[PDB]
RNA sequence: GUCGACGUACUUCAUAGGAUCA
RNA sequence: GGAUAGUGGCCUACCAUGGUUUCAACGGGUAACGGGGAAUAAGGGUUCGAUUCCGGAGAGGGAGCCUGAGAAACGGCUACCACAUCCAAGGAAGGCAGCAGGCGCGCAAAUUACCCAAUCCUAAUUCAGGGAGGUAGUGACAAUAAAUAACGAUACAGUUGUAAUUGGAAUGAGUACAAUGUAAAUACCUUAACGAGGAACAAUUGGAGGGCAAGUCUGGUGCCAGCAGCCGCGGUCUCCAAUAGCGUAUAUUGUUGCAGUUAAAAAGCUCGUAGUUGAACUUUGGGCCCGGUUAACGGGGCCUUUCCUUCUGGCUAACCUUGAGCUCUUGGCGAACCAGGACUUUUACUUUGAAAAAAUUAGAGUGUUCAAAGCAGGCGUAUUGCUCGAAUAUAUUAGCAUGGAAUAAUAGAAUAGGACGU
């Protein structure tokens, strides 16, 4: 009911936005701030949201991305629960989108943007060059 | 160039005057006169663009040549004449009298006067000096030669000159305390008291002005022009007293009248 | 060290040495040196003016191919022969030995298209909006 | 010479046309509003993102900066009585969370179709075109003429308009005429 | 002179790899 | 000394041999008038600027002058160079890079228009003049808004689609009494009367995909495939994108921050001038007082071995004291502060203030019917009238004033030729 064919009428501001774990890692390399760039792309407030597969993924990467992770553990950002037992973080960010059509993908791994791209209504982000690209997101 | 310029683009104009951008191609060059050209605001656009007694410029040299007009005391005939800063202005058709003071914003102010200020105007004393035959004499801010000054006036003092004999009834010393307008720079029209005088020889001496606020600012000395003592002025202040206010206060100020 | 200096009043080495190298570039090169239209198709120009000298497909039997839509045109400004299409065979009536043709860029090895025959546009010829003036 | 007179566009090409998304969304809004043109869109997207731009850039002040205070007390003000931004919502963030329907709905044709003087915002612009809506004493005939929260109970038949009270337009009186005759 | 060198402008040849199925 | 309005090798006479340069002189190139500005960009940057304002230079090319306050003037003069008009052949007259309008090709583009009504300028001057300037005309320059239909019934076909079906309502493109507009006009805004079903009052520019024959061509593991099909025996079609706009062609280096084993690029090696860079150290800490913001944060004073020195002048606090009630008052002493003269290591860096024309950019206010815009306007009104604005920010380097004293330089007492003195 919320997708109109290819375009979504029920994602409106303030947006809601799922970090993947690789988002991170590219946003520190290119010095972008995950509050505030997502802001400039979207000239919107923005709610990141990290879920427990991909904070667990994070914990296992070991100390070289503490920065990550204490990135990650930033009140702002809040979290979401998961009941599932696979730890995968793209297999729980390709589930969550298809249950609720109202969250925002902000990754940077090719094979999970193609699988995101066949699921219609889903605005897919990414950081490149120096910072924040959004793809399918007509209100920009 | 091979002479003088006789035409004033409207966008070279002196800000001040407020001059529409499309309404000509031209702007009134002010003639020589007692005031610098920037520093002057002719009678065409006192009476058209200020009083707008005057539709065109036609109609202002119709006024004039009338004798209606009177520029510190004596009537003017030309549409270009640079009135400037302290002159007083004389309708007697329509009993009006004014005085060309600053606003705070930096423009001249349609500021009107009893009779009684009418007749005198001060001036800032810019040069002093011996001439001819051992004669000493004052040049003041608009020109005028006055002999036989007091020999206590010096530069940058003001002299209160009676327009219909042209001489000196009183005379303000420069000094800390004293109540100074400001009439050039960003600071234009302000009001103030000095607090000191910084002397550079060779140079530029700088004067440190308080306002009634409180708020201090510097100023170059060419800029600074005794009017009194502190809450004495010797001429009626325009609306404001030369206080600026902030963006904010005036718009609170102006939502409340409204 | 990166091979470059970093002190603050280098400032001077820093320059010249970009300004010498520079010159690498072929985009820069040609760019200064006002040679960048060398390689273009009409020397510099957007259209060309050529002489029709003959067409080569005139008598080719599969109609509206490939080669009847090629004329043989000779560039006015330097006399050098070359290749041109025609839009189709309808628009090839219209062309004819001996007018002035304006070229255009575009069976490979053709890289020109005809624009306007005597002054007037094909398009305006072949919608049968004008009259070619002969 | 003269000196010149200032113009400006009021409208941009989006950075991708060609989004199927974009496309659909368009073509929602064009149905929905009765626009002629993407152009329409275009610059209602255009004013929008210049306003969110300057939220944005004021947001990015320190608050209590005289010009943050200045400027985005004068930019809410504006948005609350074009009607766009409620009451109760005037924070500079909720300036970043306005979309191109809120503006669209301001429209006098959305208007004139909602206030029920048309069935449909075609025959609302139509009502407009041809000079049948009067805001306030003044006969109005821009579809896009954006209304004010004060202005908004003012809209009506004009009185020139043989809807309004005046004489029936040509096309009656001549049918009438031919009747009579 | 189907001359040599250089400069310039172009053309062209080298792309498939893993897994499953028959 | 001459000359100039005047400084000056500007020129002259006599003298010295100096002046610039790897921190790039000099020479060369420039499709080089400079700036305010324009575009792009996330930021650094890169490019554009004949072109509405400011300044410079020129009036076909060199040269020289009269007049005048002001000219090396060219809609002033004289010569030469090149062109070129009239001529009775003796002579005479020239300068559109001013406004219109021509040539420069054989291929192309605004009117040889009206007016000084506004803007301002000139004169002996309110009055005359002004191709400066305005008005209108004229290739979609660049921009704003926005018509080409709306509401129903009937009909047909697989609750959807299609109508040269049908009903009476709406309106401007256009025409036009009139009035307004204007110097006079055109136009706009108004408005009698006309102005709609194929609403023929006849929207465009590109792209994609079909299907049809007793038709045409090419090839061959038969009846097929490819090309394609305005052409046959007679006879005189659908969809997609933008939309009063759309298409085509050409064009459109890393300071931050690049790379150098094996696929661009480390010089054969060392020395070495310019250039860039260059170890650490010199007042640290401690004890109090004052007043600010929201217990933290910052700003001032003292004390601690730490006060610039000296002279003069102005005022005078506090301190001693008499007298009259912490306040006045007698008479000494005169700190602090202020003004000036001497006395004085120099910068780099950064903070703050002036300066950096207007227009432009950002930006506040304002129902130009909306908007691009403009700087307007707004409120009462029987009568006479009141009144808010024309804000604010930005601007590099250099120069000026100012607070800091971290970082980085610079000078000092060594043959003492050193500091101080009642
Ligand atoms: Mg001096
Ligand atoms: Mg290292
Ligand atoms: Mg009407
Ligand atoms: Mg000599
Ligand atoms: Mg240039
Ligand atoms: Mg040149
Ligand atoms: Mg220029
Ligand atoms: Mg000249
Ligand atoms: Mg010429
Ligand atoms: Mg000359
Ligand atoms: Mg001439
Ligand atoms: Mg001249
Ligand atoms: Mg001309
Ligand atoms: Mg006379
Ligand atoms: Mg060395
Ligand atoms: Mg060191
Ligand atoms: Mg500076
Ligand atoms: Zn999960």
């Amino acid at each position: 009911s919320a997708l109109f064919f290819q375009y979504n009428q029920a994602i409106k501001p303030p947006y809601q936005v799922l970090i993947d774990t690789n988002f991170i890692n590219f946003s520190i390399q290119k010095k972008v701030d995950i509050v505030r760039g997502m802001m400039d792309c979207l000239l919107a407030k923005c709610n990141p949201l990290i879920t427990d597969c991909v904070m667990a993924e994070l914990e296992k990467l070991g100390p070289k991305y503490r920065i990550a992770l204490k990135l990650a553990r930033d009140p702002r950002i809040k979290r979401l629960s998961c009941s599932h037992k696979g730890t995968y973080a793209d297999d729980c960010l390709v589930h969550r989108v298809l249950q609720h059509k109202c969250y925002i993908v902000a990754t940077n791994d090719a094979g999970l943007k193609q699988r995101i791209r066949k699921i219609p209504g889903i605005p897919l982000m990414s950081v490149g060059g120096h910072a924040y690209v959004i793809e399918k997101l007509p209100d920009v | 160039a091979r002479g003088p310029k006789k035409h004033l683009k409207r966008l070279a104009a002196p800000h001040h005057w407020l001059l529409d951008k499309l309404s000509g191609c031209y702007a009134p060059r002010p003639s020589a006169g007692p005031h610098k050209l920037r520093e002057s605001l002719p009678l065409i656009v006192f009476l058209r663009n200020r009083l707008k007694y005057a539709l065109n410029g036609r109609e202002v040299k119709a006024i004039l040549m009338q004798r209606h007009v009177k520029v510190d005391g004596k009537v003017r005939t030309d549409t270009t004449y640079p009135a400037g800063f302290m002159d007083v202005i004389t309708l007697d058709a329509t009993n009006e009298n004014f005085r060309l003071v600053y606003d705070v914003k930096g423009r001249f102010a349609v500021h009107r006067i009893t009779d009684e200020e009418a007749s005198y105007k001060l001036g800032k004393v810019k040069k002093v000096q011996l001439g001819k035959k051992g004669v000493p004499y004052v040049v003041t801010h608009d020109g005028r030669t006055i002999r036989y000054p007091d020999p206590n006036i010096k530069v940058n003092d003001t002299v209160k000159i009676d327009l219909a004999s042209g001489k000196i009834t009183d005379f303000i010393k420069f000094d800390a305390g004293k109540l100074v307008y400001v009439t050039g720079g960003r600071n234009l029209g302000r009001i103030g008291t000095i607090v000191h005088k910084e002397r550079h020889d060779g140079g530029f001496d700088l004067v440190h002005i308080k306002d009634s606020l409180d708020n201090t600012f510097v100023t170059r000395l060419n800029n600074v022009f005794v009017i009194g003592e502190q809450g004495k002025p010797y001429i009626s202040l325009p609306k404001g007293k030369g206080i600026k206010l902030s963006i904010a206060e005036e718009r609170d100020r102006r939502r409340a009248q409204q | 060290g990166k091979g470059k200096p970093r002190g603050l009043n280098s400032a001077r080495k820093l320059r010249v040495h970009r300004r010498n190298n520079r010159w690498a570039e072929n985009n820069y090169k040609k760019r200064l040196l006002g040679t960048a239209f060398k390689s273009s198709p009409f020397g510099g120009s957007s259209h060309a003016k050529g002489i029709v000298l003959e067409k080569l497909g005139i008598e080719s039997k599969q109609p509206n191919s490939a080669i009847r839509k090629c004329v043989r045109v000779q560039l006015i400004k330097n006399g050098k022969k070359v290749t041109a299409f025609v839009p189709n065979d309808g628009c090839l009536n219209f062309v004819d030995e001996n007018d002035e043709v304006l070229l255009a860029g575009f069976i490979p090895g053709v890289r020109f298209k005809v624009v306007k025959v005597s002054g007037v546009s094909l398009l305006a010829l072949w919608k049968e909006k004008k009259e070619k003036p002969r | 010479p003269r000196a010149p007179r200032t113009y400006s566009k009021t409208y941009s090409t989006p950075k991708r046309p060609y989004e199927s998304s974009r496309l659909d969304a368009e073509l929602k809004l064009a149905g929905e509003f009765g626009l002629k043109n993407k152009k329409e869109i275009y610059r209602i997207s255009f004013q929008l993102s210049k306003i969110r731009r300057a939220a944005r850039d004021l947001l990015t002040r320190d608050e209590k900066d005289p010009k943050r205070l200045f400027e985005g007390n004068a930019l809410i003000r504006r948005l609350v009585r074009v009607g766009v931004l409620s009451e109760d919502k005037k924070k500079l963030d909720y300036v970043l969370a306005l979309k191109v329907e809120d503006f669209l709905e301001r429209r006098l044709q959305t208007q004139v179709y909602k206030l029920g003087l048309a069935k449909s915002v075609h025959h609302a612009r139509v009502l407009i075109t041809q000079r049948h809506i009067a805001v306030g004493k003044q006969i109005v005939n821009i579809p896009s003429f954006m209304v004010r929260l004060d202005s908004e109970k003012h809209i009506d038949f004009a009185p020139t308009s043989p809807f309004g009270g005046a004489r029936p337009g040509r096309v009656a009186r001549r049918n009438a005429a031919r009747k009579a005759e």
